[PDB]
């Protein structure tokens, strides 16, 4: 459906059999689905024509807000509290969309999970490895922070991190 | 609905709190400042704080005391 991007939730182009009825006798399935359609699909359908006209009759918009690009904890002075203000709001926004990330390729997961079916464990490597590396990568950014977070914490953290790499790279240099 | 007759948007309670912000960082330093003004002028009493009384020069009498040597 247009209600949501393809690209951002993928589904494979769903293969489906066509039916090879070797014998004649009647399956139930198929009557028992035609009369489902007559005494449910359509009443539903024409309640739903009837409900999308009236929407149609009346039609306004939401938007979607937009956030402007503020200097980060780095750019602050030690005691700018403004500044340091801006730079919190900023990076609680961040770790909100992160989250939200993170929840779509999980979504994405589940999904192929459920949808191989007998063969997920092989026919799932693509979103195994996908959902490995965002949660590497979340994880590297806001593991061990705790409650009471926040941006200078982050930097912290981060900044230790790459003292470590840093000094892990001068080692191998110096090897 | 309830959004546009009992609330207002994000603005407001931003720049709201940016002033809070930037009042109480303020006093906050003017805080510090007066301590450290107050331990300064009470170390050293070169302020107007602090002063204690001496005696008065005006009560010095300046006249011949009977005595060429005070
Ligand atoms: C399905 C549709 C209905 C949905 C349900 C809605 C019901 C809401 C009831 C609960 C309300 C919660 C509190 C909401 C008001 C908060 C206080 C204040 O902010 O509201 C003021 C309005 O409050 C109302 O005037 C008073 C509400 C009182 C509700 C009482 C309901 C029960 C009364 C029962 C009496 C029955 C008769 C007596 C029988 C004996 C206006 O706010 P304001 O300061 O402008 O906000 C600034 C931002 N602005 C400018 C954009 C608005």
């Amino acid at each position: 459906p247009d209600s949501w991007d393809k690209d951002v939730y993928p589904e494979p182009p769903r293969r489906t059999p066509a039916p090879a009825p070797q014998t004649s006798l009647p399956n139930p399935v198929t009557y028992l689905t035609k009369i489902f359609d007559l005494l449910v699909d359509r009443p539903v359908t024409l309640a739903r024509e009837f409900i999308e006209q009236q929407h149609a009759k009346n039609r306004y918009y939401y938007y979607h807000r937009e956030f402007r690009r503020v200097p980060d904890i780095t750019e602050c002075e030690e005691k700018d509290i403004l500044c340091m203000f801006e730079a919190e709001m900023q990076w609680r926004r961040d770790y909100k969309v992160d989250q939200e990330i993170v929840n779509i390729i999980q979504e994405r997961l589940k999904a192929c999970q459920q949808r191989e079916g007998e063969s997920y464990r092989q026919n799932c490597a693509k979103e195994l490895e996908q959902f490995t590396q965002v949660s590497k990568a979340f994880q590297d950014r806001y593991s061990d922070l705790g409650a009471h977070y926040s941006a200078r914490k982050c930097l912290a953290k981060q900044k230790q991190r790459m003292l470590a790499e840093r000094k892990a790279a001068k080692e191998a240099a110096a090897a | 609905w309830i959004a546009r007759t009992f609330y207002d948007g994000p603005e407001k309670n931003y720049e709201k709190t940016m002033a809070i912000l930037q009042i109480e960082a303020e006093k906050a330093e003017l805080r510090l400042k007066e301590l450290e003004v107050r331990r300064l002028m009470r170390a050293r009493g070169d302020g107007p704080w602090y002063q204690y009384p001496t005696i008065d020069k005006a009560l010095i009498d300046h006249s011949p005391k009977t005595t060429p040597d005070n």
